C-alpha cells in the first residue's frame, strides 16, 4: 500500500510534513491499510496575532506596528509561545 | 485554547 498526498507518494510508515491550506504546519504519517490512509497533526508553532502568519519554532520575524519595528521569536514550548522586542541598535 | 485543525485522507475519502 502507499499514501498519495499533494501529488507525492509515500510508503507505509513514512513520516512527512505538510502545510495546511490555512497556513500552519502539520506532521503526518502514512498508514496505508489498503486505502493509502494518512493523517496529519498540527505541530507546535506560533501564530502572529496581527498578520495571522504562522512561524515555526526557532523562526524569527519583524513586526511593523504602531509605527514601531520589533523583532519576534517562536519558542513553542508546547504552547505556541512567542515574544517580541523593539528593534534596538547596539555597539 | 482552540487547537489548530489536523488533516486526514485516503483513497475513497467521502468529503
Ligand atoms: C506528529 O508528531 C508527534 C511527535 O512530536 C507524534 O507524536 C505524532 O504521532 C505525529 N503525528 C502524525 C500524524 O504523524
Amino acid at each position: 500500500d502507499q499514501c498519495i498526498v499533494d501529488d507525492i507518494t509515500y510508503n507505509v510508515q513514512d513520516t512527512f510534513h505538510k502545510k495546511h491550506e490555512e497556513g500552519h504546519m502539520l506532521n503526518c504519517t502514512c498508514f496505508g491499510q489498503g486505502r493509502g490512509r494518512w493523517k496529519c497533526d498540527p505541530v507546535d508553532q506560533c501564530q502572529d496575532s496581527e498578520t495571522g502568519t504562522f512561524y515555526q519554532i526557532g523562526d524569527s520575524w519583524e513586526k511593523y506596528v504602531h509605527g514601531v519595528r520589533y523583532q519576534c521569536y517562536c519558542y513553542g514550548r508546547g504552547i505556541g509561545e512567542w515574544h517580541c522586542q523593539p528593534l534596538q541598535t547596539y555597539p | 485554547v482552540v487547537g489548530l485543525p489536523g488533516q486526514r485522507g485516503e483513497r475513497g475519502f467521502p468529503g
